[PDB]
């Protein structure tokens, strides 16, 4: 999407589940919907599946009712192969160039990407220190009291004096 | 000395042996840290699931105590053909035939064995039945008119087991801002005109939906069923209903499930009350009327399977993996084989085709010679006919 | 030799398609019309059928008089045929294939090697056109040739569900069919099928061009499109009914998607995978001659 | 009796189980069952413990 | 209660699977009655239905319950492991025994 060009062996690196449990195909589901935003920083692998998981379950947990009925047909619809237009204009070259290729043959085009808000997803060591902005397009209107839990001492102690 | 025995010469006989026909489980991927059996079970949504595999305590005679210590003879004395010092003894091809007409005589003694309580099942199949109240809506109601609806412990006990064998969504709460239109995509998804009451109130038009649709609100009790809906019409009332039985016949449809067939719906509307017993009964006599003396290797397995107690209750059986945790799961296509969606009565192809055409017959008027009603009258009997 | 007419052979009327409805001889068209849909939010876009194969499949030096018709009809229609490639007859079609050879088409819908007395069968030319195309049926099972059994559903749902404007995006939502219904309707659809005399139809699918064949395809949409409900009741992943108020709605969920399933069922008839093989090219070289 | 399910009585493992249910299984008299439906209906003067 | 929920769902199983029938009988015939309206429990409704029996299907979910109340049951010893699948198989002895 940034223009670079690439040497990767296949135009979309993303597996196509021909037979799957249901977890596998809301992660299919969400792979093709590029949530993330882009970032430079390293990542934990070794818990990755459970990121997308979680990521996941928030995306359809607050995405507008059509991105949610299209995260639905790409979940229900696992075997097809989802793709961005851009994508599959790959795909047409590498055929024209080389017309014995096999390409995965059940695929769908997205007419229009997703609108979605883009995800940080820094899941690497590091507190955040939000700076929260007094206003923003947001209006909330009479919002319950949000209580927070009791923490223990091993995640945070509170010194009275820096 | 005995490894090529066992490498070359026995491994053969395993990949024989993995191919008969009634090797049909799935016993060891091989890797001990992970792997567990597929769980299936027959399932009735009336009385418990029974695990294919469970400690039943069975021993079979004794076959299911493993001596390890049988390791030594088979390492330090015992001879095979491959270990020769040189003999060489030809090989024993065995013939085909015999494990395979065995098995296949197994197999036959064990569909003939199941037929006659397989066929009272599916006649019965559509005769469970929930408790449900019609309140009535409107000035001149029939007892049968007005809005049905049933105890949440109702829905338990038959409707939501045989939804999960239907393997479709949950039917929709209904919280009084429904639309007869969500209702409506409800029992469109679900195949059954159910709904889940949940808060107050029900709005007029849902329940005229309701009404008109011979939908069924699953109330989770009735201590004030008119508090629940907005009548308009004040009609309503919470001591004026019927209650009345409602076969599951008489909500799902399902082909290979429910056979809900007019002919065996008059067939079954002849019976008398049934108890468990009675059903037994039938059972145990079509099955001394059609009992055919079988191969003798069928009756050496009949006689090895010990009495058919058969505790079983076989009605809408379906078979289902169960989770480790206990949970029946729904089928699912991506896992559990094509055979296993539907237990089709546990019916041969050729039985449901035929089947079609004895239902033909049996409603068929000239052989209904059963008569009923006599008119008792003092009349001269000029010119008789028997009309 | 039955003479073609400047319609097809199906404007004759030994050649009526009808499907018994209602206690009647019912049009297919008038029993689509029962026919109703719900939506899912799932879509079925229709992809390109390929081209298909030019080979034609060499058939066998078989001395009998094969029973095509009723092999095609039994493999898309049949409550009970399986393994139809093992056989492997459709193969004979190609006998007909040729310029004057002494093969015969009968209206009986059988291939007789020589024209034979007292015998009716169709113009040579005509059935020429034909089998140039259904001879590949011959081919269905052979793995070079096999047609995808998974995206060419699409076209069967436009044709069958599809509104006009859906057919004209060449997109629809995936639907499920549903219409009142009778015990067994489903069989006994499908059994009114498989006595069609569908070579009648094929034929003149292949022979006619221009005008004569733009008519054919509008007065014949919904023979066909009866065909395409049959195999479609055939690969419905469920079929379920429905109470209405003292009446059955059978619905079939879904169209235009091959469940692929293989299991035997009472509703309705079931494909073995050799019978989606064949449905499969049946639906790819049908749909070709429909569209041009 | 039909206290227990074939094969349980005489599984090993069973036995804590089986232990149980005959120490609650009391043998049936048409006496005690008689007086057990009877007092359902019948007037109670001294509370029942 | 608010976080004994298994609790009174067990005790749930307890409630009465009858109805509180008017002795009617008795009061066309005057018969002594300390209640100034007579009535009694019948413990159980004949089955209406022609296969399903209430009292029967209740006692189903009633094991059930009881069974995925075992099933849950945590234990220490082997032998309390054991005991705790044949409980399981006991209890769907009962139902059969019961319906």
């Amino acid at each position: 999407d940034k223009g670079a060009l690439v040497e990767a062996d296949r135009v979309i690196q993303r597996l196509i589940p021909l037979s799957s449990s249901t977890y596998v195909q809301r992660l299919a589901a969400i792979g093709a919907l590029y949530p993330n935003e882009f970032t430079e920083n390293v990542l934990d692998l070794s818990r990755l599946s459970t990121a997308l998981l979680q990521l996941s379950d928030t995306y359809y947990q607050h995405a507008n009712d059509q991105l949610r009925r299209l995260y639905r047909r790409m979940y229900n619809d696992s075997r097809t192969l989802y793709m961005t237009q851009r994508h599959q204009e790959l795909l047409l070259a590498q055929i024209t160039a080389d017309p014995n290729i096999l390409l995965y043959p059940y695929t769908y085009i997205f007419t229009t990407i997703p609108t979605s808000m883009n995800y940080i997803s820094n899941t690497g060591q590091g507190r955040i220190k939000h700076s929260l902005t007094v206003t923003g397009a947001t209006e909330h209107d009479t919002v319950a009291d949000i209580v927070l839990g009791q923490t223990g001492e091993d995640v945070i102690t509170i010194s009275m004096v820096e | 000395n005995i490894a090529v025995a066992h490498t070359d010469h026995l491994s053969v006989v395993y990949a024989t042996m993995s191919n008969f026909m009634l090797n049909f489980t799935n016993n060891f991927s091989g890797n001990h840290a992970t792997f567990k059996p597929d769980q299936y079970v027959i399932t009735s949504p009336e009385g418990s699931y029974k695990p294919i595999i469970e400690r039943q305590g069975e021993t079979v005679d004794g076959l299911t105590i493993i001596d390890t210590s049988i390791v030594w003879p088979i390492l330090c004395q015992c001879t095979y053909p491959l270990v020769r010092q040189s003999i060489m003894e030809e090989i024993v091809y065995p013939d085909p035939s015999t494990t395979l007409s065995q098995s296949l005589s197994v197999a036959q003694v064990l569909s003939k064995l199941t037929l006659p309580d397989a066929f009272i099942n599916m006649i019965l199949s559509g005769g469970d039945s929930v408790v449900m109240r019609t309140y009535q809506t409107e000035a001149d109601d029939d007892l049968d008119e007005g809005i049905r609806m049933t105890t949440y412990d109702q829905y338990l006990s038959h409707i939501r087991e045989r939804l999960h064998i239907t393997n479709v969504p949950d039917p929709i709460y209904i919280t009084g801002a429904s639309t007869p239109d969500q209702i409506a995509a409800s029992v469109q998804a679900t195949h059954v005109a159910v709904v889940l009451y949940q808060s107050g109130v029900i709005n007029g038009p849902a329940s005229t939906y309701l009404r008109e649709n011979e939908v069924l609100v699953v109330m989770p009790d009735y201590y004030d069923v008119v508090s629940r809906f907005a009548n308009a019409n004040l009609q309503m009332n919470n001591n004026r209903y019927h209650e009345s039985v409602l076969e599951i016949a008489d909500i799902f449809d399902q082909a290979d499930f429910i056979q809900t067939s007019d002919a065996v719906r008059q067939l079954r509307a002849l019976m008398p009350t049934l108890s468990t017993s009675q059903i037994r009964h039938a059972i145990e006599r079509i099955a001394q009327i059609t009992d055919v003396d079988s191969t003798d290797y069928g009756k050496l397995t009949l006689r090895f399977l010990g009495t058919l107690t058969r505790s079983l209750k076989m009605q809408n059986a379906q078979i289902r993996r169960i989770r480790p945790d206990g949970t029946v799961l729904r089928y699912d296509d991506q896992i559990d084989i094509e055979a296993f969606r539907w237990s089709r009565y546990f019916l041969d192809e050729l039985q449901l085709r035929r089947l079609s055409v004895g239902l033909r017959l049996i409603t068929n008027p000239r052989i209904a010679r059963r008569f009923n009603g006599v008119r008792i009258m003092y009349l001269t009997d000029d010119d008789p006919d028997p009309d | 030799m039955l003479q073609q007419p400047t319609g097809g052979y199906t404007t004759l009327e030994q050649f009526a398609f009808t499907i018994r409805n209602d206690g009647t001889n019912a049009t297919p068209t008038q029993f689509l019309q029962l026919l109703s849909y719900e939506a899912t939010e799932n879509e079925l876009v229709k992809k390109t059928i390929p081209t298909p194969e030019t080979h034609l499949p060499s058939a066998r030096n078989v001395p009998g008089n094969v029973y095509i018709e009723d092999a095609i009809t039994q493999a898309l229609f049949g409550i009970s045929a399986q393994n139809v490639n093992a056989h492997g007859y459709f193969s004979r079609l190609s006998a007909l294939a040729l310029p004057n050879t002494s093969a015969r088409l009968g209206l009986d819908g059988v291939i007789y090697n020589s024209e034979t007395i007292n015998i009716p069968f169709y113009d040579p030319a005509a059935v020429a056109n034909f089998a140039a195309t259904y001879a590949k049926l011959g081919n269905a099972s052979t793995p070079r040739y096999r047609a995808d059994m998974i995206d060419i559903y699409a076209h069967v749902g436009l044709e069958l569900a599809g509104t006009d404007a859906e057919r004209a995006a060449g997109v629809m939502p995936v639907k499920r069919a549903k219409f009142d219904s009778w015990e067994g309707s489903l069989i006994s659809l499908s059994r009114d099928v498989v006595n069609w005399k569908i070579l009648a139809f094929l034929i003149d699918l292949c022979s006619l061009e221009g005008e004569a064949l733009r008519a054919f395809k509008t007065r014949n949409r919904d023979v066909f499109r009866m065909m395409l409900f049959i195999m479609s009741t055939a690969v419905a992943a469920n079929v379920v009914n429905r109470k209405v108020t003292k009446r059955v709605d059978r619905v079939l969920e879904y169209i235009g998607v091959n469940s692929m399933r293989t299991a035997g069922r009472t509703a309705t008839i079931t494909y073995d995978l050799s019978r989606h093989e064949f449905a499969a090219k049946f639906l790819q070289l049908t749909f070709t001659r429909w569209n041009a | 009796k039909r206290y227990f399910p074939e094969n349980l009585e005489q599984n090993q493992s069973a036995a804590r189980l089986v232990s149980a249910v005959k120490a609650r299984a009391s043998e049936a008299d048409i006496s005690s069952i008689h007086l057990a439906i009877a007092r359902e209906v019948s007037p109670m003067f001294n509370v029942h413990e | 209660l608010a976080g004994a929920n298994t609790i009174i769902a067990i005790m749930r199983l307890f409630t009465p699977q009858g109805f509180l029938r008017t002795d009617d009988l008795a009061i066309a015939a005057n018969f002594p009655r300390a209640s100034r309206n007579p009535q009694t429990y019948i413990p159980y409704t004949n089955q209406r239905g022609t296969v399903t029996n209430e009292f029967a299907s209740r006692f189903r979910t009633i094991v059930a319950t009881l069974a995925n109340v075992v099933n849950e049951r945590a234990v220490q010893d082997d032998m309390q492991k054991a005991t705790r699948s044949c409980t399981k198989q006991w209890l769907r002895h009962l139902e059969t025994q019961f319906d």
